[PDB]
């Protein structure tokens, strides 16, 4: 980034604790270092989840060591022990805890892997350290959360042959679960016959992680965050990987029917039915709002459902938060889904036709001009 | 599944019965998840008393703070100048974080830069960041002004504000004669409000500090006015009104109503209002300077009575009754202008109004929080009303505050079963109003977590909560509402007791069984 | 039983196992109440599409009405007018139950007098009665003037009011000079708006009629203003400071904000403010009149034509963006002052909530209810705000309103679904709410009631109440409020996307079935 | 003050008065004489008001079918008339009861005829039918009908009574017509009246030559509780402690089968004298059961009240009655120790319709206060004989108060607190006296019986002593 250019790119703890790790629900991260950090980020991302919030998940807590003067001053590696003390005493169901970083945590010489390393063989937990201090965009926060996940948590069964497996077993990696997004694609996998092992960080466990290196293949979502730990288990575990897109009614088909054929013959046939089955529904919505849509302009993964509803994609666009908002362009959060979503699958696709016409075509855009001016 | 004509969203789409099969079979074969019973158990004993003595001996752990860092309270002070851009010297994660808060509090665009100081500023200095970021901002955005706070990495290694940004204006980077005001902002102390103070101290003592001998005390005939950290809109708009209406020469510093709420008429503006440079300048000649929220502008205080010469007066925030009472009455004071009969009849209407209410508001019990002014000023308007605050949280407040509100609570027969908490967090309030249920929560979003908690012990003991303070991000447009003077009292009477009446309906609304208490008239 | 530190109230006492076991005893005993399971029956049948058919083939039966009676709207009508007592020829229950109604929703003294008009009035007529009357209260209550409507007793009897007044003035009981503006105001025919118009163009008849032959249009550089039947302070407010921004010259007729929010100051004010009687004398001197709320004003839009010579113009009730425009545009032309950059930036501001709010508000069904001109105003709000309207309901309105509501709604797409009723009440809007499910009604306090009967159909089928409009009654200083000009169309937006928000937050609260949901950013 | 002063006092408030309305009104204000057992000698009632002096009273169809009548719960009460009437009684009353609204019970519905000029012109009676056949169809569960006829029905020569009975013939429904138009009698009272010869002459009779109710010896009924916020049901809890057995309520919570059972019962307990002594004299002459006043208002006329009752019983129950009261005396000596040390001594003056200005007395001397003015809406001379005694000597004694004489009164006396109803609530708080609104509860309540008691002590404690009060002043003023 060029200095004093009002950027949107995030940090990489922003990558690796809002992104990679905050998500893993039955975990505890503790967002290392001063409050700031952890508050802004803190029920940030809609990344879904199932469970009691406090009790057995953590997803939209802020736990934080609070770093004051003395912290600062004479290190903070011991506020982290008894913050981890603490941590076990008033959630004793949380499985396991991540320790990231924060800016100054790298500047004061502290060594969170010792505390990690002595905290987790005291208490037999899995601590997991993250340097992933803020000034080392995300991608970089996302490259050492995959490296902590290979590091720390990825591997803990490779000793282990307990788990059941069938030639069936994919993980979904990478799928944050964005409004619900990862669970609408989950139901068609498992509609095609495929066995769900593993899906991680959207609604994701720590065991789910831990059971990824047990399935047959890797379906990676946002490859750009988990291609290295994609990469990683391709080497160690031969399991291959390949990059899935449910968005929009015709990348759904084509990631299903690629999808399936990785597999046998009653996948194939099982995918063609759950093709047939959902070729209704997304008709029905393309025949309903199509002619809404057709013609509208928009500014890689995306192109599918917009086409998919007559759209073009790129001057004066019909689409495209506030700032371009303040212009009188339609916007959507492709972040958040705009609070909305699913946006993948079938019904994502219903969702998202829904929105785009919400949004397109709502009388605001049409109020910018004064009677009077 | 989706029926094309009536369309799901997350909600209710995932409680479809596929769906559920789908969860429940993810959970029963790969999360390991405890049982159920167990979920329960721990629960219940999160709920219990010996749960909240343990939460209570926590000294390492903090957990849901109730306060931000130091530089998202310099960004809102540096909003509140003229064609002013916020830059906040340290790495860019940071402005992005502030700039997010705000937009979803304010539902507006928000303005700020960072010199994106990354490893390499880590062993070296983040100086050539503050050249060159200097340079980009004011060739990128034109603003009049540049306002350098610092996010904890800059301050951590020790940049130097004052030198960098001399030598930015040495080696030419910037205008010699370009106002650049800067302040340390260090995350480690304090929190937002602090940022807040030491931004205006920084900005005024920038403006202020190297003129003074030309500077005599109330020769502008005005009052300043020093608002401090606010994200209700409608609290400046009160003040520049009621001085208006007074009569009352007066100078709002940071003023940044304007530009957090700037209209949707097709295009974008970057800027928009705010105090002008020659405002700041001319400060020191104002009769005396008025501090809206003493409590988190001491540094600032400081200055105005060390350099200014200024004889700031002892007000609390203009809150409830008798607080804008001595507001309006030490305005009037100083600037000889009496209290016209506008204000007085608005006074007489909120009086009116809490007449009116009284017998809803009174004995009810609030657990609150938020930032020790505000915190404060609900705690003496609840007491005005007859309504018992029982646990008052002030994450960021000091011992001082916490004897100052012991003091406000020992003056009336409503603060007895009061207890002042600070530097616990809203982990701690959940523990309160489980061992010690409030008829209701006053505070930020974050609160509805807690609510949300109290419902799964039983809907008799779920603890609404009303949405006062900052952030509010789960409804929208409560940033324009008012807390100060007679009009923020009557808007929080108002939200009071229509809270009440709206939990009591809930509570009557079950046919033949509480409905008889379901009265048209209350 | 009792607890002195717990004192509960009626609910939750009867809650108490005593009280339950005592009230099962009774019903069991003595009630001879129906079953439980056939009640049951009865109300499963009373949601369902065949019990709305019959409900509709109602002629004779009305159930729950959605208006009131013309005196009412003549008291308020004249409560709006300097030191003037309403008086209402008739008999004094009437205006017991007037005086209760404007208490329960202005939470303010209602000052009326009844003559007491008793069996002996109804063969002999209630002459003696208003001799006796108008002189008491000029002597007790010493108002300036005295505006005279009256009860359906003294409407059957045929009560000649001008020859009754005429013949006090004439024996003594009142001085002949002492204003004693009447209006007959039969409760069968109309409704209170249809008082209220009756009343203004009375008060107008008596200060107008007689004295035209100096008048000039246009002599005063001033706009006549008639606010109709309206019961938020907030919409005469507005109205005022929008045409004081505009530096436009007014004159608002029959203004009883003042009298109905008068401080509590330690002095009870029986009058205040209000529109003087020089201020109706000069009324035709004014360049125009600009009727608020046209569709209940129609006899006062005569008078006004026919004797002032103005040329009113066609506008629709200052109600969401369009309408406000139009308005505001209508005055500029009139008056020949510009619209001013302060309502052009409240205008974009408006604008810009409308669109932080649209993907919330988008597609949401209402239904609503209340007075023509407000319920119309509503729905061209909610079509602005692309929401659906799907039950419109004006049980005083009349078809000529019904075709104009149609004809708006054929201009939108949002109006595909949507229905208008008129002369059907608020049984026929439960059906309808049971059959066709909305999001949420918009209407009075009455509308709670509906609510319960959806709840008891279950929490899927609840529709919540949104309360605007006249009267609320379980709710405090609602009537504050503002619906008119963009202020208005502010709240009503806040109102509408909170409520929206408030409820999914309900739907979500559920932890661990449907809390993935709560989000803490919307 | 003195005697001398209080009179003084009225003379005063008179002088702006007319002639007329000045010697009409004289009759009407009092100083109380606690030995005066005839209040006619005193003071004068139950009279026509004065015209444009804004009266309180309310009119015959507010005492039939806001009162009386429209607390039955399973029976549906049509505003025989415009749609005023009905629309500004509805749910304004807070007479508590349990069922099912719209289904069961209809108490807080608009049951109305809505009439428009043709009705006006051409009569209503075909349209009653109509709409009785309407509710019919459309309310199966009604147990009966009631049409409670509005000020134009008795001057357009409309015959409810026919169409009532031959309806209720047709349909085997009781169907009582009333005959409450507004411009009869001067006040609520005579509504009152109009309402019991209805319930005496079209329901009370119904199970006359029924014999197969099971009677007990302790067979009461609440006569005159109209469950004001329950309390009716604050009572009935006391009464079936000390061993009877409450056959009827009348009319809060009321049922019609209760209301016919009544007849059956061994006891009338009359709470309101002014609105159901003329159904309980008959209920005396026609069935030979006795009725007797109480008030269960306060714990001391609570305990004298339940030892009265339990005294016309056997000895089972007055041990029972003493078990009662031993069981809630530490209940209202807690909240006599709580409340009265910050309610001792203040002053208050009451004005409500017909029983309230002196039933309530007692409980405000249980908790140390003094009542030194009261009045009446719609009293009558028996009333007021029965409130001298009540009330404390040279005490304001005022019948049917005009606002202006109202406020006089409290200006010069400059009570405490004021008990009165919603139309002079907010008058009261401007001048900066607390207020409590002693029809309605404001909205709280019950205030009968020892959970009353306490409910009431909070309530009084809270008003008086609440914080605004001392804010009505601005500091710089
Ligand atoms: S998909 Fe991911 S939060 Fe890799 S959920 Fe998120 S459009 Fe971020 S750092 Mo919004 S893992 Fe993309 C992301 Fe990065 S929505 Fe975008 S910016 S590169
Ligand atoms: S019936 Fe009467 S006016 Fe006896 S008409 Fe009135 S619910 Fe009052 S003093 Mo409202 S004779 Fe009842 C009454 Fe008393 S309505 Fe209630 S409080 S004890
Ligand atoms: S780039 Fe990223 S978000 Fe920035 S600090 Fe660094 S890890 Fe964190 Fe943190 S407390 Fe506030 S927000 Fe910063 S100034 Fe420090
Ligand atoms: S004294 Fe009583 S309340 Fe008055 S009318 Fe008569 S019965 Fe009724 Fe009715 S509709 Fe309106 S409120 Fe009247 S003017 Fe007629
Ligand atoms: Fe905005
Ligand atoms: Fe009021």
């Amino acid at each position: 980034s060029q200095p004093g250019l009002m950027t949107i790119r995030g940090c990489a703890y922003a990558g690796s604790k809002g992104v990679v790790w905050g998500p893993i629900k039955d975990m505890i991260h503790i967002s290392h270092g001063p409050v700031g950090c952890g508050q802004y980020s803190r029920a940030g991302r809609r990344n879904y989840y199932i469970g009691t919030t406090g009790v057995n998940a953590f997803v939209t807590m802020n736990f934080t060591s609070d770093f004051q003067e003395k912290d600062i001053v004479f290190g903070g590696d011991k506020k982290l022990a008894k913050l981890i003390d603490e941590v076990e005493t008033l959630f004793p169901l949380n499985k396991g805890i991540s320790v990231q970083s924060e800016c100054p945590i790298g500047l004061i010489g502290d060594d969170i892997e010792s505390v990690s390393k002595v905290k987790g063989a005291e208490l037999s937990k899995t601590i997991v350290p993250v340097r992933c201090e803020g000034f080392r965009s995300q991608s970089l926060g996302h490259h050492i959360a995959n490296d902590a996940v290979r590091d720390w948590v990825l591997g803990k069964r490779d000793e282990d042959t307990t788990f059941a497996s069938t030639p069936y077993d994919v993980a979904i990696i990478g799928d944050y679960n964005i409004g619900g997004d990862a669970w609408s694609s989950r139901i068609l996998l498992e509609e095609m016959g495929l066995r769900c092992v593993a899906q991680w960080s959207g609604d994701g466990s720590i065991s789910e992680i831990e059971l990824t290196p047990k399935v047959k293949l890797n379906l990676v979502h946002c490859y750009r965050s988990m291609n290295y730990i994609s990469r990683h288990m391709e080497e160690k575990y031969g399991i291959p990987w390949m990059e899935y897109n449910f968005f929009g009614p015709t990348k759904t088909i084509e990631s299903l029917r690629a999808i399936a054929a990785k597999f046998d013959e009653s996948i194939q046939k099982k995918c063609e039915e759950v093709i047939a089955k959902y070729k209704p529904e997304w008709e029905a919505v393309v025949a309903k709002y199509r002619p809404r849509l057709e013609g509208k302009r928009v500014m890689r993964h995306v192109i599918g459902a917009y086409e998919d509803l007559g759209m073009e994609v790129v001057i004066k666009p019909d689409l495209i938060k506030f700032i371009f908002q303040k212009m009188g362009i339609p916007f959507r959060e492709m972040h958040s889904w705009d609070y909305s979503g699913p946006y993948h699958g079938f019904d994502g696709f219903a969702i998202f036709a829904r929105d785009m016409d919400m949004t397109l075509n709502n009388p605001c855009w049409k109020k910018l001009q004064a009677p009077w001016e | 599944s989706q029926q094309v004509d009536k369309i799901k969203a997350s909600y209710p789409l995932f409680l479809d019965q596929d769906y559920k099969d789908m969860l429940a079979k993810k959970r029963d074969g790969f999360e390991e998840k405890y049982p159920q019973d167990k979920i329960d158990e721990v629960f219940q004993w999160t709920t219990t008393k010996e749960y909240q003595e343990l939460n209570f001996q926590r000294e390492a752990l903090t957990v849901n703070p109730a306060k931000a860092c130091q530089p998202l309270g310099a960004v809102l002070c540096a909003l509140g100048f003229e064609k002013t851009m916020p830059y906040v010297h340290g790495s860019q994660g940071c402005v992005a974080y502030f700039r997010s808060y705000f937009n979803r509090h304010f539902r507006e665009p928000v303005s700020c830069v960072s010199d994106s100081m990354t490893e390499d500023a880590a062993v070296f200095g983040g100086q050539q960041n503050m050249k060159d970021g200097l340079q980009n901002c004011k060739a990128t955005y034109k603003p009049d002004m540049i306002a350098v706070s610092t996010t904890c990495m800059a301050e951590v290694i020790g940049d130097d504000l004052n030198a960098f940004i001399n030598n930015s204006k040495k080696e030419g980077f910037i205008p010699d004669e370009f106002p650049v005001p800067f302040a340390h902002t260090p995350s480690f102390v304090g929190s937002h409000v602090t940022g807040w103070d030491n931004m205006f101290e920084g900005i005024a003592r920038y403006f202020t500090l190297k003129s003074m001998d030309d500077k005599v005390v109330g020769s502008n005939k005005k009052i300043n006015i020093v608002p401090g950290f606010e994200t209700y809109l409608g609290n400046f708009r009160v003040i520049k009104r009621m001085l208006s209406e007074m009569g009352v020469g007066y100078s709002l510093l940071s003023d940044p109503e304007e530009v957090l709420d700037t209209p949707a008429d097709g295009q974008f503006r970057m800027y928009a209002g705010g105090t002008t440079q020659e405002e700041m300048k001319d400060a020191p000649n104002a009769l005396n300077t008025v501090l809206l929220q003493p409590w988190h502008l001491e540094k600032t205080k400081k200055f105005v009575e060390g350099t200014w010469k200024h004889e700031v007066p002892k007000l609390n925030i203009p809150m409830g009754l008798d607080w804008t009472d001595e507001f309006l009455m030490k305005v009037s004071e100083i600037s000889g202008q009496p209290i016209p009969a506008s204000l007085t009849k608005e006074r007489g209407r909120l009086v009116d109004m809490m007449t009116d209410s009284h017998t809803w508001l009174h004995g009810k019990r609030f657990a609150l929080w938020g930032d020790p002014d505000f915190v404060m000023g609900l705690v003496k308007f609840l007491l005005e009303l007859g309504c018992e605050p029982v646990h008052i949280l002030c994450h960021n407040g000091n011992k001082r505050w916490k004897k100052a509100v012991d003091a406000i609570l020992a003056a009336s027969p409503y603060g007895k079963n009061a207890t002042v908490y600070i530097g616990k967090d809203l982990w701690h309030l959940r523990s309160l109003v489980f061992t010690d249920k409030p008829d209701f929560m006053i505070g930020n979003s974050y609160g509805k977590f807690i609510q949300r908690d109290t419902l799964h012990k039983g809907k008799e003991f779920e603890v609404p909560l009303i949405r006062i303070g900052f952030p509010i991000f789960d409804r929208h447009h409560l940033h324009r509402s008012t807390t100060l003077g007679y009009e923020g009292a009557m808007q929080i009477l108002t939200t009071l007791v229509n809270s009440i009446l709206e939990r009591l309906d809930e509570e009557t609304r079950g046919m033949q069984a509480t409905d008889y208490n379901h009265d048209l008239v209350r």
